[PDB]
């Protein structure tokens, strides 16, 4: 058996994501860390064979065979690092995997401008979505209580050429009472959230 | 394994009402339309109407409008068809049939699964369960005589459904008394009469009669 | 390296299937895993070399074969809804002790193929208030009412695929969370400068690859057979 | 209602031979959505109807590819390329484009096979039944062809009339034969005045009548 720390671990951008792993077989000789993005395959990022520290870019694997303990530290965490990290232990050439530890790296939003915008379907103006965006990583988005209102969780986009990152959550509904002023009513949003008028007719 | 299990046979008096039920299994009940089709003895098929269990939408054959009521109970996956002011020519087998269209699809206009049928007799005559007698035995014939019952039908099976080959269940005859009588026979190897147990399972639902008759050589 | 086909598959209860796996690295050891929420990676079967096969933790309902070093096919004798999972193939040298994984196979087993529905796709144009307030323009794409959860959403600007400024939800929402065979919805965003959106020469497309039935599958519904197909919505730049 | 008319209403066919059932409707069956909801069902004896062809030509999955349908306007056809013994039963054409849904009369497909004489068996009344004051003597004619059969009952060589009823089963799906059961009903007191009970069978498969008999009463 291989056991890993409880997740998701929320790590601010720039900070260290600390991952632990304990194994039961005392005769284990090879230790590995896999990174698995959502909907993707496990990718081997680190291997360690003898006690002490091994470094590779922003990763640092740490092994203590006496304490049957393996570590992975992620320095200067980027939202790019948000993935599940799996621990794998072996003796010779089966591989014993842990359940994983999901790591969520929240972006550093230095200039938030929280707002909810109404976006119209390019094919029909009747249909629209409400876009909650540009809020700092201190805001969390509650799921929909109503069954005919759909709300997605916050998502980080990075405009790489401008070095500009921003959060956003999307909400939509066929309900007649649905409006952008009501859309995120179940979440604790900033008091100064901008709500532009939807413009009549 | 989609299955539509209808309620048992009945006799109703002229002017009375009958409510036939049909319990669905093996699929999401609210997703498919349930139609009702009837068939008079030795006659063709007649569509009566349908119910969309999701929204309670119904469609009817004008011929039964004012008498037919189709309802459903989603908690017990059952659809009902109530037919009122029963006339003598309402004696028929009543079927529930599932439309093939899932989730509002137009394929609902053609039926994939059907219930077993519920025979309803419109009659002022009283129900009577049957008496069951053995028809004692290279190959030997043996059977059961299911005598004096009302109304139709009786079902007969052999060895709880484990003996099907060579089995002949005959259409009932109406006797001058007003009661029906029928025989079920089976031809088996002659060199098995003293080793294999032969039991006929007769069921007359209108009277709740369930008989298991052992048929042995004299 | 390690190859896996198909990427996605929808089966009907009782159907047969074989997931292909192949490595071009002369690895002796090949294994099959299934990944399920709650549990971790569970080994189904492994092969230490050509001609040798052995049971893993969960062998039940799965068959494997190793005629050659390159291929390790996994056969599903009779598809059951409990086999709905992600399947990973892996290969180790088995002499270096490191294991490499294939891309994975997302498999859904359903009681009937009438539950299969392709997505409807829609693009929602940037808000004028956002354009003025922030000098940026956000496009939102919705892929709705699809089943199974086997989609790939990409954004196309001027005929070329973009990744910068894009965010697609890592997991789709269940439209009916209480229901088991519930259809899904997925959203994505593409954010550009206001001046890029304001150019009427720029064309934006949201393309959704859906994996569903095959052209050989039987279908009796009035609606179009929900085959593997691309569904897309497009928007043009507007100097309003 | 839209009237659906089938032709022929009865169809004898030898296995291996093709068959065709015509269906004519009183109106055209194209729905406002473009689909023609004209279908074919087969009802085998003692069973519910079973869908073969939906929307003119579409074979329902699981149905053998020896069945096919075609047609347009008011004329539709169901074809069986090579008839098998199991195809016996009644074929209905159905229309569900307009409410109410309507069926044709039904076309009974009959399988033509070689002459097969019946196996004849006779059964005395049970002792349990005799206690009740009535006596049923049963004569079974098993797996014969064609359906034409005559059963004559004799008690002490005296030919009976008016004290027997019979019924015959539908053609078998496997061997294409019929079976007949005939019951002679006498009172216990009349049954007990006679010795010889006999049923005499004439069928085209028998060159001279077959008599099955028993002594007692
Ligand atoms: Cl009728
Ligand atoms: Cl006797
Ligand atoms: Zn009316
Ligand atoms: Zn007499
Ligand atoms: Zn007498």
């Amino acid at each position: 058996e291989v056991e890993q720390n409880s997740g998701p671990l929320s790590v601010p951008e720039g900070a260290i994501a600390s991952l632990n792993c304990t194994y039961s077989d005392r005769g284990s000789q090879s230790f590995f860390w896999y990174r698995q993005y959502s909907g993707k395959s496990p990718e081997l990022i680190m291997s360690i064979y003898s006690n002490g520290d091994k470094e590779d870019g922003r990763f640092t694997a740490q092994l203590n065979k006496a304490s049957q303990y393996v570590s992975l530290l992620i320095r200067d965490s980027q939202p790019s690092d948000s993935a599940t990290y799996l621990c794998a232990v072996t003796t010779d050439s089966k591989l014993q995997f842990g359940a994983g530890t999901q790591v969520v790296v929240t972006p550093d939003i230095q200039n938030p401008d929280p707002a909810v915008y109404q976006l119209r379907d390019s094919k029909s103006s009747d249909k629209s979505v409400c876009l909650f965006t540009d809020f700092d990583s201190q805001t969390n988005v509650s799921q929909s209580k109503d069954s005919d209102v759909y709300i997605t969780d916050k998502c980080v986009l990075d405009m790489r050429s401008m070095d500009f990152k921003s959060n956003s959550a999307v909400a939509w509904s066929n309900k007649s009472d649905f409006a952008c002023a009501n859309a995120f009513n179940n979440s604790i949003i900033p008091e100064d959230t901008f709500f532009p008028s939807p413009e009549s007719s | 394994q989609v299955q539509l299990v209808q309620s048992g046979a009945e006799v109703k008096k002229p002017g009375a009402s009958v409510k036939v039920s049909c319990k669905a299994s093996g699929y999401k009940f609210t997703g498919f339309v349930m139609h009702w089709v009837r068939q008079a003895p030795g006659q063709g098929l007649e569509w009566m109407g349908f119910i969309n269990p999701y929204n309670d939408d119904i469609q009817s054959n004008e011929r039964f409008r004012g008498r037919v009521t189709m309802t459903r109970d989603t908690s017990i996956s059952t659809a009902y068809m109530e037919l009122s002011r029963l006339r003598s020519d309402d004696t028929a087998v009543y079927y529930c049939a599932r439309g093939n269209g899932y989730n509002f699809d137009g394929a609902y206009r053609f039926f994939d699964f059907w219930g077993q049928g519920t025979m309803v007799t419109v009659s002022s005559a009283s129900t009577k369960g049957p008496s069951v007698f053995p028809l004692a035995p290279g190959t030997a014939a043996l059977g059961c005589l299911v005598k004096d019952y009302f109304p139709e039908p009786v079902t007969v099976s052999w060895n709880s459904g484990a003996l099907t080959s060579g089995v002949h269940t005959f259409p009932a005859v109406l006797q001058s008394s007003g009661l029906y009588s029928l025989s079920s026979v089976v031809t088996v190897p002659s060199s098995s009469l003293g080793t294999q147990t032969y039991i006929c399972n007769v069921n007359h639902k209108p009277s709740n009669t369930k008989v298991d008759k052992k048929v042995e050589p004299k | 390296g390690v190859t896996q086909t198909p990427k996605f598959q929808v089966l009907k209860t009782g159907q047969s299937m074989t997931l292909q796996c192949a490595q071009d690295m002369n690895h002796e050891y090949m294994s099959w895993y299934r990944q399920d929420p709650g549990m971790g990676l569970r080994l189904i079967h492994y092969s230490v070399g050509a001609g040798i096969t052995d049971q893993g933790e969960v062998p039940n309902g799965y068959n494997v074969s190793r005629s050659t070093t390159e291929d390790f096919p996994l056969r599903l004798l009779s598809a059951a809804p409990s086999q709905t999972s992600v399947y990973f193939c892996a290969s180790r040298p088995g002499l270096r002790p490191e294991q490499y994984f294939g891309p994975g196979t997302r498999l859904t087993v359903t009681e009937d193929l009438k539950n299969v529905f392709p997505p409807e796709v829609a693009v929602f144009e940037p808000s004028e208030a956002e354009i003025s307030h922030t000098q940026k323009a956000t496009l939102v794409c919705l892929a709705t009412g699809f089943y199974p959860d086997h989609v790939e959403l990409s954004w196309w600007v001027n005929g070329k695929e973009v990744h910068s400024g894009v965010c697609t939800d890592p997991q789709p929402l269940k439209e009916q969370p209480a229901l088991n065979d519930s259809r899904y919805a997925l959203s994505s965003r593409l954010r550009v400068s206001a001046t890029f959106w304001q150019d009427p020469r720029n064309h934006f497309r949201c393309q959704v690859q859906f994996y569903g039935l095959s052209e050989n599958d039987e279908w009796t519904q009035d609606r179009a057979k929900p085959v593997t197909q691309i569904v897309s919505a497009e928007a043009w730049g507007r100097a309003d | 209602d839209i009237v659906m008319t089938q032709s022929p209403l009865s169809l004898p066919v030898t296995p291996g031979e093709p068959a065709s059932i015509s269906c004519r409707s009183s109106q055209r069956l194209v729905h406002s959505n473009g689909n023609t909801y004209l279908h074919w069902y087969l009802q085998k004896p003692g069973q519910s109807p079973r869908l073969l062809i939906y929307r003119v030509s579409n074979r329902f999955p699981g149905v053998p590819d020896r069945f096919s349908g075609s047609g347009s306007g008011t004329d539709f056809t169901l074809k069986i390329s090579r008839v098998e013994a199991e195809d016996v039963g009644v074929y209905y054409c159905s229309q569900s484009t307009h409410v109410p849904y309507t069926f044709g009369q039904g076309t009974k497909l009959e399988i033509k096979r070689t002459v097969a004489a019946p196996s004849v068996f006779i059964f005395p009344p049970s002792d349990e039944q005799l206690k009740s004051g009535t006596a049923s003597v049963v004569c079974l004619l098993n797996n014969f062809y064609p359906r034409e059969a005559k059963v004559q009952w004799k008690v002490d060589n005296a030919l009976q009339s008016g004290n027997s009823q019979e019924s015959v089963t539908e053609q078998d799906s496997k061997d294409s034969t019929y079976s007949l059961s005939s019951t002679l009903t006498l009172s216990k007191a009349d049954y007990e005045k006679h010795k010889v009970y006999a049923c005499e069978v004439t069928h085209q498969g028998l060159s001279s009548p077959v008599t099955k008999s028993f002594n007692r009463g």
